[PDB]
RNA sequence: AGGACCGAACCGACUAAUGUUGAAAAAUUAGCGGAUGACUUGUGGCUGGGGGUGAAAGGCCAAUCAAACCGGGAGAUAGCU
RNA sequence: GCUCGCCGGAAGACCAAGGGUUCCUGUCCAACGUUAAUCGGGGCAGGGUGAGUCGACCCCUAAGGCGAGGCCGAAAGGCGUAGUCGAUGGGAAACAGGUUAAUAUUCCUGUACUUGGUGUUACUGCGAAGGGGGGACGGAGAAGGCUAUGUUGGCCGGGCGACGGUUGUCCCGGUUUAAGCGUGUAGGCUGGUUUUCCAGGCAAAUCCGGAAAAUCAAGGCUGAGGCGUGAUGACGAGGCACUACGGUGCUGAAGCAACAAAUGCCCUGCUUCCAGGAAAAGCCUCUAAGCAUCAGGUAACAUCAAAUCGUACCCCAAACCGACACAGGUGGUCAGGUAGAGAAUACCAAGGCGCUUGAGAGAACUCGGGUGAAGGAACUAGGCAAAAUGGUGCCGUAACUUCGGGAGAAGGCACGCUGAUAUGUAGGUGAGGUCCCUCGCGGAUGGAGCUGAAAUCAGUCGAAGAUACCAGCUGGCUGCAACUGUUUAUUAAAAACACAGCACUGUGCAAACACGAAAGUGGACGUAUACGGUGUGACGCCUGCCCGGUGCCGGAAGGUUAAUU
RNA sequence: AAUUCCUUGUCGGGUAAGUUCCGACCUGCACGAAUGGCGUAAUGAUGGCCAGGCUGUCUCCACCCGAGACUCAGUGAAAUUGAACUCGCUGUGAGAUGCAGUGUACCCGCGGCAAGACGGAAAGACCCCGUGAACCUUUACUAUAGCUUGACACUGAACAU
């Protein structure tokens, strides 16, 4: 059966990547929350 | 010509074709082509603003000259061509100076017929002059509403307006809708009628033919649920309310013209 | 020529049996429908929650939809267990 | 290692996506592996991915995204111009062989090719963020000409048979060779050449386009494949010396022809149809501003450079998505033999597997199958299921019908093998030879050889000849919907939704309408034979009466009536 | 009749027998003409009915081939579970393994069946309740976007009646 996750690193980075997060006010707030929480992986970049 | 196909299959019984052998059986003039990407009825916000639009055959836009501002230069018709962007056929005309342009094809315009624009042009089909010099009571098409911007009225397959009066700097027109509108007596109009009159007698014959034109299916509204449409649902076919648009407007007589800006060029709105 | 015919791939899912702590959170087996088209498919893109999209079933919108998910208001309120 | 069995339009091979060392070697068996395990995609260690030509990067753009200014918006921010990003598309060039335990069009051998920089020489009008050309494009169909590939024969080498026969019309195997360069063919498109003039191509233009003359018909472009060269080579079944029987040096014969033939190439073609079929750059040209005993441009030769990243391995799967070593899902490419219409199906090749618990027993019952006396739907909600029909050709085929259909209606006959017709026919292919010739990949003639149906007659075996796999049950009455289609992913595929068609109504363009506090966008680069909404739902015969109510469209005398005053 | 309550309407057809089916009758409970009416060739994995053929669908099952079940070795779950030394009957308490009376019954396994343990599974979807929700409807109430009316403002000039 066709499942939900069909991986594509291009669509992954364009949708949740670092530059995609830094391109909007709210995306930058996501990084701020993850930095404050102490996340080791801020994004899905690599 | 109008021809009824034979019922060799369900979907060809009622199809009626409009074949015209005079049309060019070749490629169009490339310098006058442009990309025309489809929209699906969606606007810059990506929302469906006009329903029932989607798919269809790829189309290239032909740059048609609706202004006809090359005055004093005769032009000969090279060939009649099929235009997918409109119901009427277009004509590739060659000016004496070597310039080529597309124009709407009038009723009886053929290859080799000469045309001309300007005030000193002759009163014959295809010629474009200001309505000041057009005799009253004549039939014209591709009429300008404001001098110099381009024809906007009577551009469809077999449409035409009739100049019924000329009072001053204005002239009165009988539009194909029956509306009696008046425009300035400096707007250019082309003599004759747009020639594809048989375009109305065409019968698609099947659903797929409408999808070729980019027309998506129309869901009625009584077949929906109330959350989707006022006509909504009901156990069976009830429909116990006044006919109404989506978004709640009558659709059965309610006039919705609320311009009030012109309010002057209209005389006999219609009917 | 054909939203033409028979029929593989491909796309579908009408019947039956099995399975039902399954091999599988919807499949398998035998048959079944369409199969040049309103077809199908890869890649990328757009539409964002009272909104989208919908050949319209209240269907679908990440195994979740008569108003998604996450967080917050929040220890909502609960004359009920 | 010898057998057996399975896949073989894959259960084989090569990739993308994705994963990210799972690849190779050695070593280990606690855990992981649904059992054991010496084994492993497990643990530990080491090793392994070599590019001017493959791909990415790069140049160019599509959808779309961002967006200097700008417009708009309480703020956030939204839209969008110039621009700049963005492939799933366009854009220069490498082939064969050999080689590693693991990489290769990347290393080696051989043979090549492309784009740039610099320099020299010679001849020179060079120059764009501009103009034009080109790039540049649909569906279906039709053949024709070719190749991949295959078959047979010939040739070379080997073999003479575990059991009757097998020195012959016998058996096994091999018979391979690229890009590039040269030739420019089948065939496709186009009439060329020169001069003069011009409201056009934002200015210019020798270019494009247009006009009027003269002169010739042979000019050119495109173009598979073939042939030649590449190649006195490489490869090569098998040998000769080493041979730890793990492999290495040398040598290594034949290496042709015919036929058949693609869904691949000529073909971005040809024909035809309507639903009328991307963009930009590279590239080819045109000149402007400007620069000329310069600079630049063209050709030849020489020389330099072509970086950087990816390259292992899996990739219909045990390595990706599914929590699993999960009967699921996953795009592209390669496409052998016999039979066959066929990529169906059966059996096989290359190659790869026997699916990570086995042994025994041969109860009930369950699952998946086979056969069945007599009867034959008596079963049951219901012929559910099963059984049955099944192919080709010929004959033949009703009601009804929108004259297309219904229809493969129904139903009936014949199908194998052998021989002859005919030592292999009709047909297809086509050599030598001959003749012609603008002497070429030419034409005509010629018919060798190769290939090869179908039919008839006769004979013959079996219970059965479309013998297997494969492969319509049919007919009659009737409701609903015209039809093909669409739908509740995951209990409903339908009489429901669409549908062509019909009608009403709105909309004169800054259209109605819709998304948007707005700008603006869609509608539409459309203009009433258009667009939106509503209902109905092919077609045919039709669609009657009622405007009191509600709504809508109009109208006015009067009454009533808001803010305001 | 996809519509007919009475109703298996009545008659006829088909069957030995037909609440279905087909054809008529009309007494249309409660058809009806674009929320279309009546027909309609073709089409349909569509609904209903009747035939031929076919058969293990059945009368009525029998045998056989395989995969499980069974035994051995290895590995090794699950739901459930107040505790159990966990029988029948009649009665009792509102359908008893557990109380009363009585009967029967050596202790423990394996293979099977599924009547009960009101068996397991999911705080019943029916029903009612809550001054609980959520969506939906409308000539329910109150509001409101939008559309629309006018006044003032952006907004001025003269002329005539």
């Amino acid at each position: 059966m066709k499942r939900t996750f069909q991986p594509s690193v291009l669509k992954r980075n364009r949708s949740h990547g670092f530059r995609a997060r830094m391109a909007t006010k709210n995306g930058r707030q996501v990084l701020a929350r993850r930095r404050a929480k102490g996340r080791a992986r801020l994004t899905v970049s690599k | 010509a109008v021809v009824k196909c034979k019922p060799t299959s369900p979907g060809r019984r009622h199809v009626v074709k409009v074949v015209n052998p005079e049309l060019h059986k070749g490629k169009p003039f490339a310098p006058l082509l442009e990309k025309n990407s489809k929209s699906g009825g969606r606007n810059n916000n990506g929302r469906i603003t006009t329903r029932h639009i989607g798919g269809g055959h790829k189309q290239a836009y032909r740059i048609v000259d609706f202004k006809r501002n090359k005055d004093g230069i005769p032009a000969v018709v090279e060939r009649l061509e099929y235009d997918p962007n409109r119901s009427a056929n277009i004509a590739l005309v060659l000016y004496k100076d070597g310039e080529r342009r597309y124009i709407l094809a009038p009723k009886g315009l053929k290859a080799g017929d000469q045309i001309q624009s300007g005030v000193d042009a002759a009163i014959k089909p295809g010629n474009t002059l200001p309505m000041r010099n057009i005799p009253v009571g004549s039939t014209v098409h591709n009429v300008e509403m404001k001098p110099g911007k381009g024809g906007q009225l009577a551009r469809s397959a077999g449409t035409y307006v009739q100049i019924v009066a000329r009072d001053g700097a204005y002239v009165t027109l009988r539009l194909r809708s029956g509306e009696m509108r008046k425009v300035e007596a400096d707007c250019r109009a082309t003599l004759g009628e747009v020639g594809n009159a048989e375009h109305m007698l065409r019968v698609l014959g099947k659903a797929g033919a409408a999808r070729w034109r980019g027309v998506r299916p129309t869901v009625r509204g009584t077949a929906m649920n109330p959350v989707d449409h006022p006509h909504g649902g009901g156990e069976g076919r009830n429909f116990g309310k006044h006919p109404v648009t989506p978004w709640g407007v009558q659709t059965k007589g309610k006039k919705t013209r609320s311009n009030k800006r012109t309010d002057k060029f209209i005389v006999r709105r219609r009917s």
